[PDB]
């Protein structure tokens, strides 16, 4: 396994400082979207890769520099129940919610990600120009795990709406107090997320009160099509594919086989 | 440059030639390794012999080369009209640079003559708006190295304003070179014919123009 | 596959200094040692120096030691094997013992007794050091003469003249002809000037067909002159 | 010069052939324990280890059927031609990496092992057989 | 002059797409989860992870068209049917 | 003459001598490439691909447990026995078969596999080792 070591690295070209290892660096299987969460940092510097830059359709994957640190809860202190089916199954059930109510919803500091956009934002004009405007609004819509930062902690599965984020128009010099940018965010037991539709999961209740820190690593993001030259650019948030939640991970490695034969002419004579 | 060579080498067509290479002790070639530098003089030069006797690689086996205890030397064999050029040798070691020598200059000859093309122009009529006179004097396709040019003013010689260049190789493995000459309107006016001859080994080329023509 | 490039011709005073390039490409430019080798009239050639892009060691003549300083930029891989590399040369205090075409090249090989032997050399950049003045050149055409009255072949050309910094190179149709193309070499005035000339064999028939343009690109002076010789022919022995 | 593993993938064919026996030693054995017994997950990678030796014989195979046979350096009796890389001795091992050795031998390479596998061995053991008798 | 030797064991590769392993970290044993994502099958991790730099070379990477994320991508999938196969089953809730 | 793999199966002992190396190369590697995750239908045909490399090796083990090992035409120090095919040079080798050979010697063959493993290197070995100190 070929790695590569150089701190820039566009993922398509040819990497001048190579190593070699058998196993690779550690790798926590994330499944998330629009946000990637407890990735590999970059290197000094704010990546922007994609397959093709110029085709809309190809997503954007972002590497971050500085993690953004994130607080979701589930404030519910939540009970189960243990309703015995059949002759050795049993059924774990929602129970009556003990205590008040309200929705589990996500932290993010508001000056962290102010500044994380604003060093994002330069890395993106070096593609699409300097000294121009860029803006990025809400999703677009459809799927429920394509508009959402669906992911999970501590057992819940929790889908929360990032249109509080993604309000921003950048001139070439800033943009256009609140200690923290809270976000809304609803809860799913039933997932249909297998690509084989033939079988759905059920999440059992976590008893007690959910709370989960993590570090925002990467973006995946959607530029707006048309003729919008002249005009600005906008990044909507995206996914769906699970491939492009691995390639933050695996760009840096590469499989290659050994064949140890080879000929080469020297002067000597046998018998 | 202790490094010292033969002085002025000539040969002929499709022979061997043989150029020295040799200096003190300090700079010998007991221990060092020699190279060897066909140098075309103004151009691109190429290593033909590196380190020893082996070669550089594309080169021809006609080259060779040779180091005794106190000279090093290069041989080449089938002489060709390329061939026409200075070369040097360098003394180095593993860790140390270059050490050029003097030089030798290398003339193959027995090779076809060639007769020389001498063109002479007047200056147009944009230098007479300058107020200046210059003759040109074109010269080309001449195989051996050495010409003479006189310029005269109405068949009578001049020595102010008279310029000529030095022998230069056509890449066409042939030899040009120009000559000039500076005249004011005043001497322009007062004259008949304006020549320039140029002298060849085995003949003479003269142009002949005219202010009034 | 190495074919290397050198900077330009510019030229400067005594006691000034000049920076001189040596871009690459083809090959892997941080496996080879960068030689360069001067060649002034005064003393003959004389190596000035070598330096490694790779491991930074470079290595210079005792007497080059003060004023030349080399630098090189680090290579950008094309391909597994290909990068463009740079190589810089900075001269100062210029004395009139410095003027001649200075070269860059290749190191020969990686390992042995001679690695940084030059192999590829560039194509060269002239120097000049002068206290004169930059003076633009007087371009004119040149009459048609005979050159085969039975074969019937004109030669006609272009005249540089009165120009004294770094000589000047000439195309023919926007380079478009390069047959018969034969450049004849520069003057030494008594006060410092360079001329020269150059011409192409036309077929006298090609004269209704084709049309011959020069290209003057005097580039210290940054200039250029396009001319058009005429077909009008003067020699007796081309009017038949 | 060691440098472990691959350490001269860069380095020069000479220097390179100073580190043959640190390639060999851990591509055949990258030994993983499968004492654990979990169903389908292991018919993978126990495939991959075994078309890696798989793969492993085969060289061994061809390093069988060539009068070369010791798991080193070995030397035959085909002639190298002129027309497999137009170059002098030096110029190679002083100034080549294996692998642009092996892109420029791609082109030529693939009759290199017939020549190796009939016109040694099918004629060379043919007269070892009608030359011990004496 | 020259004869064709052969040498085996040359730093030759050409790139290739094959089956890989998986690690299991080393601290499995001492989490007793009785099945985290992929502790059910991983083999522990080297002592010394050999990472060693391979000095004079640049190799050309693809992360678009690399076949080691079409490999995590399908030990996923199966990961999660072979964890939700022998797991309670809820087709009567369907009421 | 080549005639491809297992074309001298007729042919004499001689002219089938002329095609060792051929019949070598084709066994060993007849690589099926198993990429594809198929459950059930890959442990019967890798339990084939497996077997026959132990298969293999059993026969690399008898050719080296002998004075033999190169992977090629070999001789030994062992006699021949007139019990065993009571037939004079050149009666086999150009009016026969190795199938036929083998049919022969299937009455005799079992011994003659201990005799080139004790009678030589449990004692040419050992000779080896009591002859190479001075
Ligand atoms: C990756 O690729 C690069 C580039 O392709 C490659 O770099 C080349 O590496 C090879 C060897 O692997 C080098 O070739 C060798 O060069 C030796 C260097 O010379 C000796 O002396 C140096 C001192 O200079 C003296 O004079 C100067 C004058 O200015 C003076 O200042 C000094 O004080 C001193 O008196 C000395 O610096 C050098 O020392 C070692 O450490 C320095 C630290 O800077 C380092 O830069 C050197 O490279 C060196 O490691 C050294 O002692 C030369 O001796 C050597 O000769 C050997 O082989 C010959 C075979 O004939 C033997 O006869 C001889 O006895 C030696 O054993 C050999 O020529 C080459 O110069 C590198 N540079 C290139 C081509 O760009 C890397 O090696 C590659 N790496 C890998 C892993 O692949
Ligand atoms: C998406 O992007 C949008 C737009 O970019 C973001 O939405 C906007 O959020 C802001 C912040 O909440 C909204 O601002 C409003 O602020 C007023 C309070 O300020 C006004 O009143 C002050 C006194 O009450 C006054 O001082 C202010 O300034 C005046 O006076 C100063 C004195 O010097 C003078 O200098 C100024 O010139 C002014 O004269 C100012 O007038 C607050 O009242 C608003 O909330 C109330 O009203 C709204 C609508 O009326 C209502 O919806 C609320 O429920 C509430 O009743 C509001 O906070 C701004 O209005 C928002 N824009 C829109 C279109 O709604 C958004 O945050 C981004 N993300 C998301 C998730 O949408
Ligand atoms: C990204 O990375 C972050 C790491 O920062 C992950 O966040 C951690 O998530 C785990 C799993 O949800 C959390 O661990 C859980 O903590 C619960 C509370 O335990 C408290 O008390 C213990 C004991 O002193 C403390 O160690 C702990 O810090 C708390 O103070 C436990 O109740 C949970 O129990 C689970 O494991 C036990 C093991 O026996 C089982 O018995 C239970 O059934 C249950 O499975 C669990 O230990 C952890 O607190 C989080 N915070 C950290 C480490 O900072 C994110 O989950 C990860 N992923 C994403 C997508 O964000
Ligand atoms: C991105 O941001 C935009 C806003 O910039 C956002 O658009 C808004 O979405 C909300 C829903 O999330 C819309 O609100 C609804 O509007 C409809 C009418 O358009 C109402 O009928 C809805 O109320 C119904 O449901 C309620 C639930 O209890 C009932 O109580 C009620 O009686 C109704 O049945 C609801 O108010 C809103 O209209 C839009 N538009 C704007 C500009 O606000 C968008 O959803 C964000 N996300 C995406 C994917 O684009
Ligand atoms: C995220 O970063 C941006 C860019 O730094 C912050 O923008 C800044 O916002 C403040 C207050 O909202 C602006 O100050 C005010 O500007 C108005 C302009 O009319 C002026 O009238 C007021 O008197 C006051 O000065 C500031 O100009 C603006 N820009 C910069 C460069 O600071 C934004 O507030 C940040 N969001 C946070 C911190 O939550
Ligand atoms: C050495 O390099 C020279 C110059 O490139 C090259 O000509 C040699 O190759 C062959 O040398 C033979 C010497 O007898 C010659 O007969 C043969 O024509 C020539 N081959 C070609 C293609 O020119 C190189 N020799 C070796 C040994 O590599
Ligand atoms: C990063 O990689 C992209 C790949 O597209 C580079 O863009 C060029 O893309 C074309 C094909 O559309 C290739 O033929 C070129 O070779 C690519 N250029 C280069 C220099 O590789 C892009 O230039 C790369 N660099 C950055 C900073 O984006
Ligand atoms: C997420 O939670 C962590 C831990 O609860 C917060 O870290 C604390 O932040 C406060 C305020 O700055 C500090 O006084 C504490 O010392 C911090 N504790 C630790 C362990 O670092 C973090 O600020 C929260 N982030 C958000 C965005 O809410
Ligand atoms: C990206 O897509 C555009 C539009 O189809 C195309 O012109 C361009 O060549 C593509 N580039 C790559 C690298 O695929
Ligand atoms: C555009 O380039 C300049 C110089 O490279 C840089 O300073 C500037 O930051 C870039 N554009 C913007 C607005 O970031
Ligand atoms: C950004 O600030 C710089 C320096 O003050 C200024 O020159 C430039 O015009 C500013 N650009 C904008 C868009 O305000
Ligand atoms: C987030 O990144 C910081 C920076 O190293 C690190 O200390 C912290 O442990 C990380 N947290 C997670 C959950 O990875
Ligand atoms: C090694 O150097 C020599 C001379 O500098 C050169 O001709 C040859 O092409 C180089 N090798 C490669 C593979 O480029
Ligand atoms: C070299 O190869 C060519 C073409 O493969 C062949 O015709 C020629 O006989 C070969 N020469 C030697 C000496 O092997
Ligand atoms: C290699 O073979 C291919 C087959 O067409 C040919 O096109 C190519 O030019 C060859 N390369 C060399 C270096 O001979
Ligand atoms: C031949 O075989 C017979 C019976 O197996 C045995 O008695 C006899 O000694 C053998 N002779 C030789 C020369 O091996
Ligand atoms: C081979 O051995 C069997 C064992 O009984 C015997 O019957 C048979 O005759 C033998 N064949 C020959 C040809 O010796």
């Amino acid at each position: 396994i070929l790695k590569c070591k150089d701190k820039k690295f566009n993922g398509t070209g040819p990497c001048p400082s190579v190593s070699t290892v058998q196993c690779t660096h550690g790798i926590k299987p994330v499944v998330s979207t629009q946000l990637l969460l407890n990735g590999s940092l970059a290197e000094e510097e704010v990546m922007i890769r994609s397959e093709n830059i110029t085709n809309n359709a190809k997503n954007i994957l972002v590497q971050f520099n500085t993690p953004v640190q994130i607080n979701c809860t589930r404030p519910n202190n939540n009970t189960r129940k243990s309703i015995r089916i059949g002759p050795g199954q049993a059924f774990y059930a929602t129970g009556d919610i003990i205590g008040d109510i309200r929705q589990a919803h996500c932290n993010v500091s508001k000056a962290t990600w102010n500044e994380t956009l604003g060093k994002v934002v330069k890395q993106l004009r070096k593609h699409f120009g300097n000294n121009t405007i860029i803006r990025f609004a809400n999703s677009s819509g459809g799927d429920l795990e394509v508009t959402t930062h669906s992911f999970n902690c501590g057992g819940e599965f929790f889908y929360c709406n990032t249109s509080g984020l993604f309000n921003s128009t950048w001139i070439s010099n800033t943009s256009v107090s609140n200690d923290s940018i809270t976000l809304p965010c609803r809860i799913k037991q039933i997932i249909n997320m297998w690509q084989r539709i033939g079988q759905a999961m059920y999440a059992p209740p976590i008893q007690g009160v959910i709370r989960c820190v993590s570090n925002i690593t990467g973006l995946i993001l959607t530029r707006d099509g048309g003729s919008t030259n002249s005009t600005t650019e906008t990044f909507r948030p995206g996914g769906g594919d699970m491939r492009d939640n691995w390639r933050s991970e695996l760009y840096k490695y590469k499989v290659v086989k050994i064949e140890p034969l080879g000929v080469a002419p020297t002067r000597c004579k046998r018998r | 440059s202790v490094l010292t060579q033969s002085a002025s080498v000539s040969g002929s067509l499709g022979q061997s030639v043989t150029i020295s290479c040799t200096g003190p002790n300090s700079v010998c070639c007991s221990h060092k390794s020699i190279s060897w530098y066909q140098w075309p003089p103004g151009r691109a030069p190429t290593l033909i012999i590196y380190e020893d006797n082996e070669r550089a690689p594309g080169i021809s086996p006609r080259f060779s080369g040779y180091k005794s205890y106190w000279s090093a030397y290069l041989t080449i064999s089938d002489l060709r009209p390329e061939d026409e050029t200075t070369y040097y040798c360098c003394s180095y070691t593993h860790n140390s640079g270059c050490v050029f020598g003097t030089g030798t200059k290398v003339s193959v000859l027995g090779q076809s003559k060639a007769n020389p093309s001498v063109t002479l122009f007047p200056p147009s009529s944009e230098e007479l708006q300058a107020n200046k006179a210059t003759l040109v004097c074109l010269i080309s396709d001449f195989y051996p190295g050495a010409v003479t040019v006189a310029w005269k003013a109405d068949s009578s010689p001049v020595k102010a304003g008279v310029e000529t260049t030095t022998p230069s190789k056509q890449s066409n493995n042939k030899y040009a070179a120009s000559s000039y000459l500076s005249l004011t309107p005043e001497q322009w006016k007062s004259h008949r014919s304006y020549s320039c001859q140029v002298t060849h080994e085995g003949s003479t080329v003269e142009k002949t123009v005219a202010p009034t023509e | 596959e190495g074919q290397l490039v050198q900077s330009g011709a510019e030229l400067k005073k005594p006691g000034a200094s000049v920076k001189i390039s040596c871009k690459t490409s083809g090959y892997r430019f941080n496996f080879y040692h960068i030689n360069w080798i001067r060649q002034t009239a005064g003393r003959g050639p004389e190596w000035m120096g070598w330096i490694s892009p790779y491991s930074g060691d470079k290595n210079l003549a005792p007497a080059f030691q003060d004023r030349v300083i080399m630098t090189t930029d680090t290579e950008v891989p094309v391909t597994s094997f290909t990068s463009t590399g740079a190589a810089y040369m900075e001269i100062r205090n210029l004395k009139f013992d410095d003027t001649g075409t200075y070269f860059c090249a290749k190191g020969l090989l990686r390992d042995g007794s001679s690695t940084w032997l030059p192999y590829l050399w560039g194509q060269g950049t002239l120097l000049t050091v002068s206290s004169a003045s930059t003076k633009g050149p007087s371009v004119f055409p040149l009459a048609p003469s005979s050159k085969s009255t039975s074969g019937g072949t004109a030669a006609l050309g272009c005249l540089v003249k009165d120009y004294f910094p770094e000589p000047v190179t000439v195309s023919w149709n926007s380079g478009a002809l390069t047959s018969g193309v034969h450049t004849f070499p520069a003057v030494l005035q008594s006060s410092g000037l360079y001329s020269l000339s150059s011409v192409v064999t036309v077929p006298s028939s090609s004269l209704g067909t084709q049309t011959y343009i020069c290209n003057v690109n005097h580039k210290p002076s940054n200039t250029k002159v396009d001319k058009r010789v005429e077909p009008k022919s003067c020699d007796k022995g081309l009017e038949v | 010069v060691f440098l472990g593993f691959l350490g001269a993938a860069g380095s020069t064919m000479g220097a390179a052939s100073m580190t043959l026996t640190v390639q060999a030693r851990n591509l055949l054995s990258g030994n993983p324990d499968w004492l654990p017994d979990m169903t389908v997950w292991g018919i993978k990678q126990l495939q991959a280890r075994v078309l890696a030796v798989e793969r492993y014989l085969r060289d061994q195979q061809l390093l069988g059927i060539w009068g070369c046979s010791g798991k080193l350096i070995c030397c035959t009796n085909v002639p190298w031609n002129s027309s497999w890389s137009n170059r002098n001795l030096s110029e190679i091992w002083d100034n080549m990496t294996w692998l642009q050795w092996d892109k420029e031998i791609s082109n030529y390479t693939q009759i290199i092992y017939g020549l190796l596998e009939e016109s040694q061995n099918q004629q060379e053991k043919n007269e070892q057989d009608l030359l011990a008798l004496d | 002059n020259l004869w064709v030797t052969v040498y085996y064991g040359v730093p030759v590769w050409k790139d290739a797409e094959t089956t890989l392993f998986c690690a299991s970290d080393a601290k499995a044993y001492d989490t007793e989860k009785h099945n985290v994502w992929a502790t059910h099958a991983c083999v522990p991790t080297d002592p010394n992870p050999q990472e060693i730099h391979l000095e004079n070379v640049t190799e050309e990477f693809n992360m678009w068209k690399n076949n080691m994320v079409e490999q995590m991508h399908t030990d996923i999938i199966s990961l999660w049917d072979q964890s939700l196969k022998p797991c309670v089953k809820l087709t009567p809730l369907c009421v």
